[PDB]
RNA sequence: UGCUGUUGCUGUUAAAGGGUUCGUAGUUGAACUGUGGGCUGUGCAGGUUUGUGGUCGUUG
RNA sequence: AGUGUGGAGAUCGAAGAUGAUUAGAAACCAUUGUAGUCCACACUGCAAACGAUGACACCCAUGAAUUGGGGAUAUCUUUUCAGCACGUUUUCUGUUUUUUACGCGAAAGCUUUGAGGUUACAGUCUCAGGGGGGAGUACG
């Protein structure tokens, strides 16, 4: 199985948030970028982070992604009054019992 | 709404739904009607919940037929509810 | 208010609040009893500096009857109007 | 060092709330045990470990043994607190129970038997407290009676500050975990009982969090 | 330690005294009709593969006239209902949920 | 079959006070029930109550301020001498500072403090506090 | 539950009298069957002649020879 | 709470609030009924939709506004909405009134777990729906927080202190009710003038 | 296993044993009578 | 030892509601015959009478 | 279930038999099979005769229902047990219930159908229990 552990996923999300502009859909350029903006004794992890980072970049192009902020790229009532409300029989009956009386711009449908 | 009920003075809405023995003061559900026979127009006082073979003196025509509850007046009969 | 000595000391530690709906003493451990302050409004729509505050016991807020209790209290206080005026 | 975590804690450290009665008045939960330490005068708060017993949970390899500790905290002047907490070691349980007991401190009302001369010495009225099957009934007693109770409730009532009381415990009173809590629950009921001396209307007052809301905001 | 409020049957405490027993569909064990697990079964006379061949060879049956099906009211004792997987043991919270229509 | 009208009435009031109701309907009514209610009303544990006539055993609607913790009847009506007041206060009242025992004396229905001041015994009807 | 009537004293007396025999200590204290079965006959001590020394083994899980005599 | 000490009539419905309530269908009640909310229901029409009494709805809204307006530090009142349709409404409401807001899932322990960062202690809690905001209401019961709610006809009113009867479903209704509440809170404060209509439009309150 | 411990043999069969024993004593006394 | 319980026990599952009715003794048993009246002094609550910031027609 | 006397005996079936299966199997399984099962009359009166919850009476929160009888006022059938019957909405009395409020409980759980309204212990009557066995035995 090739499930990415939470350590890989969390680092990938942090890389995407901080360096979104420097990333594209190519693994190899993304891997080169990540090796400069990441300190990690394991090259296997950095390769996995680059793989999941370019996966997130693909997903971001296809709409939003949960866990990624990117906070660089992150009256109709008057119209209805003019056209009338057309309240129900019982609703109209309630209005007739009010102190203000039946409001204008309403009908019995 | 906003009108909390008073037990001494119930609302006509709630009190009207009470069973006759569950009202604040119990009372009858029945009444009397003066019924005009469909043959002679003689006025006869008929109980609303009559159960015993009401006959109009004269024609001897059955004015009402007993039912489980209120009596059923004969067809084409003139009745008016009497006061009290 | 509270217990009093023969000489006249107040003796009691404190005087607990009483629920404005059921007059029950509001204990120090219920944690569901609330205080609601309603702003007083002058002749103009703006609010004054004073407020009207009512205390509701926790158990009433558990039974779901706190809304009904507040309605009754607010009506008695002359803050809320039972029925709409005549048309 | 204490860095307050709640609005009540900040108000107490800033000395805006100076008495435990203010917290009890508005039923504010106490979530930091340093609040009770600062509000109660030094040398006036006493604690005792009433009961420590082990509890075991069966496992695939033997069983896991932990310790439940009961601690009583009181000033002997109308404030009583009971805490129970389970720890892996006895020392952990005892320290946690002391913290728990402070967090659960409640006021207990004291009354008179007959003549109301001097400071109150007994409970105001007959109250019962029930936990599990153990129920503890506290009955007012005249002066000089002492605490006529079992040693466990007697210790609790001494910490609460009562002097004279008749007690009767029903149920399996040897279950001291329930016996301690039943006595504590009986003491809480003293201030919840509406006596004729408390019928009069009281003017409402603002809670300290509302009163000093602006000071709390500038934090 | 009452396992079920209804004691595993549809007989409240003041409705009836006795329900006439029925034989289990499989084993024949006599169980009260209310307690026995009752499933109404509408089973096809033939499976789809074989019904295709028979409908092919039948002037009567085809795309317009459907073939007959078997209708059986099957009542099982508790043991036979469990063993045949008609019902299974359930978590305590899930024991309460009930069904009124065949889903 | 209802055996004690007073016990039924006091049970109904105590239930309403426990639930925090504002009013409670009592049925049937009696002279003893009304006398008991007037004693509680005298000491301020209940508000105004209204007796409704229905040409039978009437009904009573009692307004309840939340001051009544518990009221109850004592059955049978045990005889109580003037020396037995302290025994009954000990047995049924929460404290010596508040609460009342209601007696049926030859001088009428009254609380135990009033009966003690009049130097009269009687039969215990109930209690409230 | 129990009777509570004002003139129900006879019922309560009979009920308590009938149910006291359910108490083993009370029944033993008011019946002679235990007294007749008691070798001392209700006495605190008794004098006897030693017949034989015997060794009564202790019940499990104890293990010993309890030195006893027949009297 | 239209009634005031002066006996004035400034805090009353003005035939314009009624038009806004009617236009956004703020008086339709899920066809279901609750005993707690039976008092607020005027009647049931054909197709079985319960009609909310507009007088009672306005009176409770004014009462809720007067409760909110009494909070000196507006950050001490939190508006919550687990439902999606209320997220923009409580966002716009907060930016106009000054309250704290929280949409989406309510984290269990937000009001009771002190040692966590993001632990908050609001003095007043207002929720869009008691049924879907049951966690926020349940936690508020442990920490002495009174609750204001936009309750529908079938609404659990257990710990709700101020119930506002409205249509807490639908984009238009939720936006309109918060718009009315924000306008009334500003009017009670005095930040705006009651004589002039409010310039902010309800469209900003509408979800998406 | 719808029941708790019988605690010393099924009580039904113990009752049966006691019943047979009662009948045996009855017949013995009848022989002597 | 509230494990004999009148005060004061328990009875779904721990010991314990009789299979169901009826039923004598026995126990218990629904309301009602009923506010005393004025007079005076003294301290309290609200049916209306002159006068004296609100709603309301236009002083009301 | 059992007993007595008559009847009945289709089905199933204690005892019994036989065939299997077993170390053994006097059982489970198969084929049988007597008493019984069914009816009448007369005995018996011991059940997990259970809601393991005595009877009568009062208060008691919520939502869907359900059976029977009545009040009031959308749909279907309508040449005779028919001025019908059902059905809609609301109400009501009485019944068997269900889902989810206090309160109670050792808990499981109960909850207007209490196991609630009880140490803040009293509506009325009645039956039963007082560690386990011996023992529901011995004797009468
Ligand atoms: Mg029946
Ligand atoms: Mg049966
Ligand atoms: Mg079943
Ligand atoms: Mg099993
Ligand atoms: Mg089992
Ligand atoms: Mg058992
Ligand atoms: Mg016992
Ligand atoms: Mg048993
Ligand atoms: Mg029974
Ligand atoms: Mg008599
Ligand atoms: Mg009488
Ligand atoms: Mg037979
Ligand atoms: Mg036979
Ligand atoms: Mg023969
Ligand atoms: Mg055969
Ligand atoms: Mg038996
Ligand atoms: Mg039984
Ligand atoms: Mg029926
Ligand atoms: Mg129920």
């Amino acid at each position: 199985g090739k499930i990415r552990t939470k350590t890989v996923k969390r680092a990938s999300r942090q890389v995407v948030e901080k360096y979104y502009s420097k990333l594209n859909f190519d693994f190899y350029q993304n891997k080169r970028v990540i090796m400069d903006v990441t300190i990690a004794e394991s090259k296997k992890l950095k390769n996995k982070i680059a793989g999941y980072t370019t996966h997130i970049m693909k997903r971001l192009a296809r709409g939003p992604v949960r866990g990624i902020s990117l906070k660089l790229q992150e009256s109709d009532v008057d119209k209805v009054i003019q056209s009338g409300v057309s309240v129900d029989k019982k609703t109209m009956q309630m209005l007739q019992r009010l102190e203000i009386g039946v409001p204008r711009r309403v009908k019995r449908a | 709404g906003f009108f909390d009920a008073d037990l001494s003075y119930p609302t006509v809405r709630t009190e009207r739904m009470k069973h006759k023995r569950r009202r604040l003061v119990q009372g009858p559900n029945s009444y009397f009607m003066d019924v005009s026979c469909p043959r002679c127009r003689q006025v006869t006082v008929v109980y609303s919940h009559a159960t015993t073979s009401v006959e109009c003196k004269g024609c001897s025509k059955k004015l009402c037929r007993p039912t489980g509850g209120k009596a059923l007046l004969v067809e084409g009969c003139g009745y008016r509810r009497k006061p009290d | 208010i509270g217990m009093f000595n023969e000489e006249g000391e107040n003796v009691d530690l404190y005087i607990p609040r009483k629920c404005h709906a059921t007059t029950t003493l509001i204990e120090a451990h219920d944690h569901a009893a609330v205080q609601i302050s309603i702003a007083n409004v002058g002749p103009n729509g703006v609010i004054n500096g004073t407020t009207t505050t009512l205390c509701i016991a926790g158990y009433l807020r558990s039974q779901g009857e706190s809304d009904h209790a507040i309605n009754h209290i607010t009506i008695d206080r002359g803050i809320m109007r039972i029925k709409t005026g005549k048309p | 060092e204490w860095v307050p975590c709640t609005k009540l804690g900040r108000l107490v450290k800033a000395q805006k709330v100076t008495s435990l009665e203010e917290i009890f008045l508005f039923s504010m939960p106490i979530k930091e045990h340093q609040i009770v330490d600062t509000l109660i005068a030094e040398g006036q708060l006493h604690d005792e470990m009433m009961k420590i017993y082990p509890v075991q949970k069966a496992t695939s390899a033997g069983q896991r043994t932990r310790f439940k500790a009961f601690n009583v905290v009181g000033d002997c002047d109308g404030h009583i607190g009971i805490g129970a907490r389970v720890g892996k070691e006895v020392s952990l349980a005892i320290r946690a129970s002391m913290i728990a007991a402070k967090l659960n401190i409640v006021p207990v009302r004291r009354g008179y038997w007959g003549n109301k001369i001097g400071e109150p010495h007994t409970i105001p009225m007959k109250v019962t407290g029930k936990c599990g099957s153990v129920a503890v009934r506290l009955v007012p007693a005249p002066r000089g009676t002492g605490i006529v109770a079992a040693p466990v409730p007697k210790k609790i009532l001494e910490f609460a500050g009562v002097e004279d009381v008749y007690t009767s415990s029903r149920g399996k009173t040897r279950t001291h975990g329930n016996l301690i809590m039943a006595t504590f629950y009986a003491l809480r009921k003293t201030y919840g009982f509406l006596t004729p001396d408390l019928w009069a209307d009281t003017e409402p007052s603002r809670d300290p969090t509302d009163e000093h809301a602006e000071l709390l905001a500038e934090m | 330690t009452t396992k079920r409020r209804n004691h595993g049957r549809s007989k409240p405490a003041h409705s009836r005294g006795r329900v006439k027993p029925i034989h289990c569909f499989n084993c024949g064990r006599l169980t009260p009709k209310d307690k026995a697990v009752g499933r109404f079964v509408v089973r096809r006379m033939l499976d789809a593969a074989s019904a295709r061949d028979v409908a092919e060879a039948s002037p009567v049956y085809g795309a317009n006239f459907p073939m007959p099906r078997l209708y059986m009211k099957q009542r099982f004792c508790i043991a036979c209902a469990i063993h045949s997987r008609t019902v299974r043991a359930r978590p305590v919270g899930n024991r309460k949920i009930r069904y009124t229509k065949k889903v | 079959t209802m055996m004690s009208v007073l016990a039924n009435a006091l049970r109904t009031i105590a239930s309403a006070e426990r639930r925090g109701k504002r009013q409670v309907l009592i049925r049937p009514s009696s002279k003893v029930v009304v006398k008991f209610l007037q004693v509680m009303q005298k000491h301020g544990y209940i508000g105004e109550f209204e007796i409704i006539d229905d040409h039978r055993a009437g009904k009573i609607v009692v307004n309840l301020n939340g001051r009544l913790n518990k009221c109850g009847a004592i059955c049978p009506r045990f005889d109580c001498a003037t020396t037995d007041y302290e025994k009954w206060m000990k047995n049924i009242l929460p404290s010596r500072q508040f609460g009342f025992v209601v007696l049926t004396t030859s001088l009428g229905i009254m609380d135990h403090e009033e009966a003690r001041s009049r130097n009269t015994g009687g039969k215990v009807l109930g209690f409230f506090y | 539950t129990k009777t509570n009537g004002q003139n129900a004293a006879r019922k309560l007396v009979r009920l308590r009298c009938r149910n006291r025999w359910a108490d083993k200590g009370w029944k033993r204290a008011h019946t002679f069957s235990a007294r007749k079965a008691n070798p001392f006959g209700g006495s605190s001590h008794a004098k006897g002649i030693v017949l034989e020394k015997i060794g009564v083994g202790a019940k499990q899980p104890n293990s010993a020879i309890r030195k006893c005599v027949r009297v | 709470m239209s009634a005031v000490e002066s006996g004035s009539k400034v805090l009353r419905m003005k035939e314009s609030d009624a038009q806004k309530l009617l236009a956004m269908r703020c008086h339709i009640g899920t066809r279901n009924q609750s005993s707690a909310m039976k008092k607020y229901i005027y009647g049931r029409t054909a197709e079985g939709s319960h009609i909310i009494d507009v007088h009672m709805m306005w009176e409770k809204l004014i009462l809720a506004a007067r409760v909110i307006a009494a909070v000196e530090n507006p950050k001490d009142v939190c508006v919550c909405s687990s439902r999606l349709y209320g997220t923009r409404a409580i966002y716009k409401f907060s930016q106009h009134v000054g309250t704290s807001f929280h949409g989406g899932r309510f984290i269990p322990g937000t009001f009771t777990n002190q040692i966590q960062k993001k632990f908050v202690q609001p003095r007043v809690l207002v929720v869009t729906d008691p049924r879907t905001d049951h966690q926020a209401i349940r936690e508020a019961s442990l920490v002495n927080i009174p609750v204001i709610a936009l309750c529908d006809t079938d609404a659990p009113l257990e710990y709700v202190d101020i119930a506002i009867p409205c249509n807490n479903r639908g984009i238009k209704s939720i936006g309109m009710m918060y718009w009315l509440l924000a306008r009334e809170v500003l009017r009670l404060r005095g930040t705006i003038v009651r004589s002039v209509p409010w310039e902010e439009k309800v469209d900003l309150f509408f979800y998406r | 296993g719808t029941v708790s411990r019988p605690r010393g043999m099924r009580p039904k069969w113990h009752k049966k044993r006691i019943k047979r024993l009662k009948l045996r004593r009855r017949r013995m006394r009848q022989r002597s009578k």
